[PDB]
């Protein structure tokens, strides 16, 4: 179907406190 | 601090027990598969806040709020193109209740790639001054 998901993310941002 | 115009995907809520951008990305794809979520938004346009305090999200007229999604509860934020054929790029954002005893993912789609970007650059701010 679509791509895969390597070639579609542009950035991601994680909240540390969970991390 | 900064408002951007978005569409509303949808939301899956109040799963239990997703660590990685790459597995939150398949999951919703397989959740739009099996119709959890829409593929494509609504074309009606909120207004999404972003700043210190999280992610605001109301209607166009200011009128009313949709989704308060605070700094302390998002664990992840998401920014990835739908994959569709038009190039739209999608927000998918991982949040959690007061017990962190449940999850939830909300998915917003944005006007441009570059607004996507700035969301997320005002989030990851948000985080660092903690």
């Amino acid at each position: 179907f679509r791509p895969s998901p390597l070639e579609r993310i542009k950035t991601n941002v994680i909240n540390p406190a969970y991390a | 601090c900064a408002e951007f115009r978005i569409k509303y995907v949808g939301a899956i809520e109040k799963l239990k027990l997703l660590e990685g951008p790459l597995d939150l990305i398949n999951y919703i794809d397989v959740a739009q598969q099996d119709g959890k979520l829409p593929f494509v938004p609504p074309e009606e346009e909120f207004i999404m806040g972003v700043s210190k305090y999280g992610i605001k999200v109301s209607t166009s007229d200011q009128y009313d709020v949709l989704h308060r999604h605070a700094l302390y509860l998002i664990i992840r934020m998401v920014c990835y193109d739908d994959g569709l054929g038009a190039g739209k790029s999608l927000l998918a954002l991982k949040t959690t209740d007061a017990s962190n005893e449940e999850y939830s993912l909300w998915v917003y789609q944005c006007n441009s790639l570059e607004q996507a970007q700035a969301i997320c650059k005002v989030l990851s701010t948000a985080f660092d001054s903690v």
